[PDB]
């Protein structure tokens, strides 16, 4: 990936996150859990579909062609309508071969892109009162029970509540 | 082979309350979010109740939050809608559907796969 | 919330005919489209997820379009037992949504 | 012990390789295949109009040849030729044999549109040993066997016929080459024929040669076929003083528009698929594939490769 | 109160919409067309050096048939073929007349060398009826009707012409099809004429075939016309003892370098373009058109889209 | 957008905004005003001309060809004359298909990294002297009249000259 | 005075510019070219086994004419003819030269299947001063000449062979055409003469033509070769009753499989290449090419392009 | 550069960094050196050898084809035959042009990524105890001796160590 | 560490064989392979670097493969003088690892 | 033109010391970092010691780390292996090997390129 995220300063994926492509793990007084986050799935299901969807669209309906298939040798017309043929089939084998080496790439960077969406959000929401460890997770520094992780979750957290209680949790 | 069976549907008087369940066959039902979309008589179909894989997230309609209560069992692999202080506006055709599954993940927000036959409550 | 207009409300036609039904919501869902065919007294079956996608199965003459604002499921070659009545839905953010009704009836 | 927050992502046990630019084998969580390798093995009648010769090519059914009785007035969107066709009249070859065909194949018609001929001063409705109908001595049903007068002359033929009609006439008529001199006087008295078919603007002659060919179904002289269009407002001319192989009207020239043939030797089943290949048709929603050259119809693109996964998901690490 | 300092980037009201690689329908603030779809409907005499035979096809110029006086000695960049073409002269077909044409339009250029023939034995400068020029019998001003001499002989022809110049010469000869023995024994009194055109690497030689063709311009006859091309230090040999049209010269092989002929029916305007369509010229600076496949000139692609737009500018979000 | 910058953190665009691409929104005592800012805006156009000018150069010259129109049916050499056209049309009008979907798709991304490069200037900037409020402003701990805001414009700013000030009003 | 760690990238002196999506000149610390523009002058023998003619073209080398006895039974991947190569026998055409010189690349092979054939009722291996083999009147080695008995007959020819063997026979034949009367009436006594070669699926027949042509090695007659294809079991025959020009035997119809002809001037090295041009070998790990369209072999694709540079390093800024 | 440090705010390059494509410089007590970084400078040359490898693969062999010199006018067959040829080498060579500007401009934002990618590693490890001065140089608040700017190299440097002396350095 | 596995650890050929070795290492050592020729009692010669990077100078027969986990090294058209022992390198970090040696002997 | 001359090898005793060289030529040598490698005699190639191109960072193998001391020199272009405490387990054939240059960069974490003649070093 191009954001080092994915395969990057997150370590490894979580396979007990099936409910979604990307999602919070907090540890916090009343314990652990672990649920997905729906806007950065969704962003990221959308932009691998909708690539999808551009590569079905039915275009390819010949029914009158040439013969490509011969019992005699003939010579400058045969030797024509082989080379015809086959000059197509190469360039539209690289037009696919290239076709999908591309769209992986940029697949792989959309996603890798999509994660650290993700953390870049989370990291602007506490803003003072969380420090980045480098694994992808955020120290915050003051008292989180399972309302105050929600508000996290769901984009509710208010950072000027617990910053006079943070700030001194990390400087002290 | 794989599909939703429904059942509770009857007749039933207003401010009473009724239970619906809709038990899956042929599918992972744990790995799945499943929804209850009713078709009011005569109407189209209105989305009311919808729950997580795990059941920790549960999401209603706002014509239902605080009376009806959607659960699911991962033993008997069943859809519980517990329906309170019913009214004639809850008469409907109800449906448990199953939202479809995505290349990767089973996400609860999306299109709906696989139907029941439609269990109808009816509230004189 | 998000409020789908379906237009038009009805129409009828022959077999054969180029169909076009619309979905219109408000809120940007770029791609999050359902659409459904029902017979009456029956369930749902999904049509096209994505807004595009094709379901497994589903002859190719269904064809869905649209993204984010105005959406449209398009029908080319209508058949016999393609008279219904077809429902879109939301499926961007809860709660969900869907709408009014398309039928298509005998002309 | 201060509360802890971790974001990540999802992951799989077993992930899929895919290419890149920068690497052949990358593990994803989900890729989708884009080449279709399976056929049905069956071709679908559906909704392409299949015409089956099935012991017949296309122009021994044009021709009329004895199996063919079945292939008249059908109208295809797709002609399929079996490789066990036989052929079953006089023998004969066709000079340019492969644009005849691919002008039968573009029409999508064997529609025979009948005419009234006067041929002053001949015999019709000859017949040949070689061309059986019935353990009866036959000939090319759309053809018309011309000799000399029954102990007379070979009349000079010098018929025609106007296109008044809005579509362009395909006729198919022939020359006979004979195996010796006494065949030449014997049918047509003329020590050398000649055949001279023409219009306004395209014409061809052939004076016919003789000589011992192969024996095919005990006969050793031959037919050759040749084929003449008429525009509309021009006139066809056939005149001749010996060997001609005379038609019986014309062939009507309709639209490409899905008309083309197949060659294939694959049943025909009751399926139902928009795309045919020589080796059976294609239910998929794919890109590419790599089944056949061949590909009639809303068919995927042909290519080399097997196997192209598409990305469909992000980087899998578990 | 603390002062705030904000980033942001520009938007407009009404955005333009554009596909990439994941939407079909993105609002960007600014896009450029990329297919061009509009013509002037008039051919651009420039840069272009252009020719229209406006009553004559190219072949008709080359022959010399009545109308086509005015294409004489004319070069070309691009010949033009008008759907009005007429044939005025005696009624002839052409083997390989496409690819006549396409050689007599590649060289760019009906500049005839004229050469002087002595052919012995014949009378010479013969005219029909057929062809008119002013009212009185014509014929093809670059060919030369032999026939045998006033009460005599078709005293037998075997004329040769070396090569010496450096080109390479296009010889425009033919052959005549009478209509009845009568005629070919009224003309050249063999009843079988013959001839023979050979050069020391490849040869052509006919013999003319009697009968009766449709009437066109009061004339049943026909002449078939053929051409030989001599290399430097070939010699050419036209040996007939009868039914020869001879030549008067030869054509001078040029090289194609914007060399062609389009068939169009747009007139000749005075503007000023470098690509030329059968619906006339294209005045622009995008890379695709959906115009026409038939494109003369610096010309756009071909695709088969009408709309490809170009992002010229960031997403546009008000 | 891979940074999510323009339709993302940054809400919606500026209509006001008629002398750049991107620019500076402000609040000081004084008042407000809103100035563009030229390197990036000047990067970014110079990426869409960079391209713009890739995709006029004339190449395609081409006088003598084959007929692509033919007024009778002819057979073979006519079938091959026909789909031998067919063949390169379709080639070229999926090479103007991918070129045009594959340019905006990067045209996109590069807009988004030139809104993401300023922000991530000014940030770099003030360093201990604002805090990332998350909708693309910066909240200034301290008086910085409109010279000062000059100076943020301009790249001028010393930060060394308001960190006492600065650091005082967020941690307290 | 705090400790300060930096970071940053290396750079280079000179960089290289490279093409990217929106500039034309960025200079980058490293790149590579991936188009070939050299080639080693001469022709490499290995891996592809090659064949020069040297003197004689192709089909020269198949009828056998006196310079060709250095190519019998050879056997190639790449045949190579020379632009030096000359004709030595007597002078010939051959219609649709380029399809049987195509047929015998293709095989890559001159081995002849000698046959015994019993000519009966004519003169055999008649010689030609045209064609002079060691000072001494000759013949194509693989055709022989049949003329009329001495004093006697053209005894009519109806010999025939049978394909018994796996393979497709391709049998090569001829037909004199005299110059005049005199030589056809001295040659095979009849006036007009007539040779039909023929199988069960295709025929073709000639009567020759008499007439003057340009002298050739002091010979102003010609010899039209043409050739017949045999598939197993079937059965030709060699129907004539004058100016037939007989084979010897017949050639084997092998399979393509990198057999063809490469018209070239340079010499034959002692290099190693799997790609061959007309300009010589290229020796390359490059994708792409600006030698010549003309490649045989494991090669670059030729662009028009002359220099495409890969970075392969990043940014360069000093 | 999409992510703007080469080109960017990393003013130019180092010609005495020669063991290595990324690489630190630092200034503490003892002097001043420089060393490569190993793992950023080999997943670039990582990526392009792999693209590189993938650009090599001989897969154009072809033998018998159609002429591409002709001798002598003939038309219609000799004007197929040399359209068939063009056709096919305008389209390759597009192939060609496209494949390497766009190799190229994926090829120097992945250069400039990885350049972020471990400026971005650096800004996680010290994390409070350095300040980002904007031109990729770490202003750190600390004495750190050779061992300790060794153990930024090689991903040992404990931020807890430091931390007491770095933010009362910072903050007054 | 990073262990090496050659295998085989030694094999028997005429001239003219299709050899395949293979060099089969724990961590993603992505390309980071370098295979070398050694004579007995001589050093050892850079074959293929990058893994599939043919040496200059190197004869075309010689060819390598794979990525990250297995890694081969083939030999299309065996000579006299490439009777030798083969070992392959990792260089993806130090420590520098080795193979266990692959000797080609005569059949 | 472009080789690498090795010297120092000798018969030693266990537990003493010994100093091996490598003389280069035809190259940039204080441009490249270097690499000492050991073919123990019977087993493989080994590598023990490696040192980058100014010197300032050395790299060493487990088994002898603390133990053998690499060194350069730029003023007479020669590398230098300074081995104490000498045991039979580093009985070897000692080899000095310059890794390749890749793209621009003269790497020292790659194949190895130019290799010496081969001294042996025997412990008893
Ligand atoms: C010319 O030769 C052919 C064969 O050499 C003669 O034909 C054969 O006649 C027998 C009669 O019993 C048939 O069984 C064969 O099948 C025929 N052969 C072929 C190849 O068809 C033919 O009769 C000869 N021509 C003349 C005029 O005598
Ligand atoms: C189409 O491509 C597939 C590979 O992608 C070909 O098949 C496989 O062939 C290998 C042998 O090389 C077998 O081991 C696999 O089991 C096959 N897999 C499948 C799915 O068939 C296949 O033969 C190709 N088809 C054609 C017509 O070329
Ligand atoms: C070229 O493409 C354009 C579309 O981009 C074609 O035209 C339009 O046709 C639609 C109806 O299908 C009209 O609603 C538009 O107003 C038309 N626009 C223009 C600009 O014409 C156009 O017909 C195509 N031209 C050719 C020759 O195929
Ligand atoms: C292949 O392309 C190269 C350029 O990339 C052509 O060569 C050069 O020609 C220019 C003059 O236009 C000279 O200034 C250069 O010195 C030449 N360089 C080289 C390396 O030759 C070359 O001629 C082309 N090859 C063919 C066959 O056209």
């Amino acid at each position: 990936g191009l954001f080092g995220a994915i395969a990057g300063f997150i370590e490894n994926g979580w396979q007990g996150l099936i409910d979604g492509w990307y999602g919070f793990r907090h540890q916090n007084a009343e314990g652990t859990g672990t649920a997905a986050d729906l806007k950065s799935t969704q962003a990221a299901i959308d932009q691998i579909n909708g690539k999808l969807n551009r590569l079905i669209e039915k275009t390819n309906e010949k029914y009158h062609q040439i013969e490509k298939e011969f019992e005699q040798v003939e010579g400058r017309i045969q030797d024509l309508e082989k080379y015809v043929e086959d000059t197509k089939i190469d360039l539209w084998s690289y037009n696919a071969e290239l076709l999908v080496a591309l769209e992986n790439q940029h697949t792989i960077d959309v996603t890798d892109s999509e994660m650290n969406k993700l953390f870049e959000r989370v990291r602007r929401q506490l803003r003072e009162n969380a420090e980045d460890q480098g694994n992808g997770c955020f120290e915050i520094f003051h008292q989180c029970d399972n309302n105050c992780i929600e508000s996290i979750r769901n984009g509710t957290y208010d950072h000027n509540i617990y910053r006079d209680e943070a700030i001194n949790n990390r400087i002290k | 082979q794989v599909q939703l069976v429904e059942s509770g549907g009857g007749v039933v008087q207003p401010g009473r309350s009724l239970r619906l369940s809709c038990a899956a066959s042929g599918f992972p039902f744990s790995s799945y979010g499943m929804h209850w979309v009713r078709q009011a008589p005569g109407k189209g179909l209105e989305w009311v109740a919808g729950v997580s894989y795990d059941g920790s997230y549960k999401y209603y309609a706002d014509s239902v939050k605080g009376r009806f209560t959607i659960s699911r069992d991962s033993s008997k692999s069943t859809l519980y809608l517990q329906m309170n202080s019913l009214r004639p506006e809850d008469t409907a055709v109800y449906y448990c559907a199953r939202p479809s599954a995505i290349f990767g993940i089973y996400i609860i927000l999306n299109g709906l796969d696989v139907w029941g036959q439609g269990t109808t409550v009816t509230v004189s | 919330e998000i409020v789908l207009t379906q237009s038009p409300s009805s129409v009828s036609a022959s077999v054969g005919d180029r169909v076009t039904i619309t979905c219109r919501a408000t809120q940007g869902i770029s791609s999050w489209l359902a659409w459904y065919q029902q017979k009456p007294g029956k369930p749902p079956k999904l049509l096209i997820f994505g807004a595009s996608s094709l379901q497994s199965g589903v002859p190719s003459r269904f064809s869905g379009s649209g993204s984010g604002t105005d959406f449209t499921l398009t029908i080319s070659s209508l058949q016999p037992e393609d008279f219904a009545t077809y429902f879109c839905q939301q499926a961007h953010s809860f709660p969900l949504t869907f709408g009014g009704g398309t039928k298509v009836e005998i002309k | 012990g201060n509360p802890v927050i971790c974001l990540g992502h999802h992951a799989v046990e077993n992930g899929t390789s895919v290419k890149t630019l920068t690497d052949n084998h990358i593990e994803v969580v989900s890729a989708k295949e884009l080449v279709e390798t399976n056929h049905i093995n069956e071709l679908c009648p559906s909704p392409l109009k299949l015409v089956d010769g099935q012991d017949c090519d296309l122009i021994n059914g044009a021709l009329g040849s004895p199996g063919c009785d079945h292939l008249q007035d059908t109208t295809w969107d797709v002609f399929i030729e079996r490789p066990t066709a036989m052929d079953t009249c006089y023998p004969f070859d066709v000079p340019d044999y492969q644009s005849l065909r691919s002008i039968l194949a573009s029409s999508g018609s064997l529609e025979f549109i009948a005419e009234q001929f006067t041929w002053n001063g001949v015999t019709v409705d000859g017949s040949s040993s070689a061309c059986l109908r019935g353990g009866r001595n036959g000939f090319f049903t759309r053809l018309n066997w011309l000799t000399r007068v029954k102990n007379g002359n070979y009349g000079p033929i010098n018929v025609t016929k106007e296109n008044t009609g809005s579509y362009v006439r395909l006729y198919l008529w022939g020359v006979h080459h004979p195996s010796s001199d006494t065949e030449q006087t014997d049918l047509y008295k003329v020590a050398t024929g000649r055949v001279t078919v023409s219009t306004r603007s395209d014409q061809i002659s052939i004076i016919p040669n003789i000589g011992s060919r192969p024996r095919v179904r005990n006969q050793s002289g031959r037919i050759s076929i040749y084929w003449t269009l008429v525009n509309p407002g021009d006139s066809i001319i056939f005149n001749s003083i010996g060997n001609l192989i005379a038609p019986r009207g014309h062939y009507k020239i309709n639209k490409s528009t899905k008309g083309t043939v197949l060659k294939s030797d694959k049943k025909i089943g009751s399926c139902t698929s928009p795309c045919l290949t020589d080796k059976g048709s294609i239910q998929s929603d794919k890109p590419f594939q790599n089944v056949s050259r061949i590909a009639i119809g809303n068919c995927p693109k042909y290519v080399k490769q097997g196997s192209l996964m598409l990305a469909t998901g992000m980087r899998n690490i578990p």
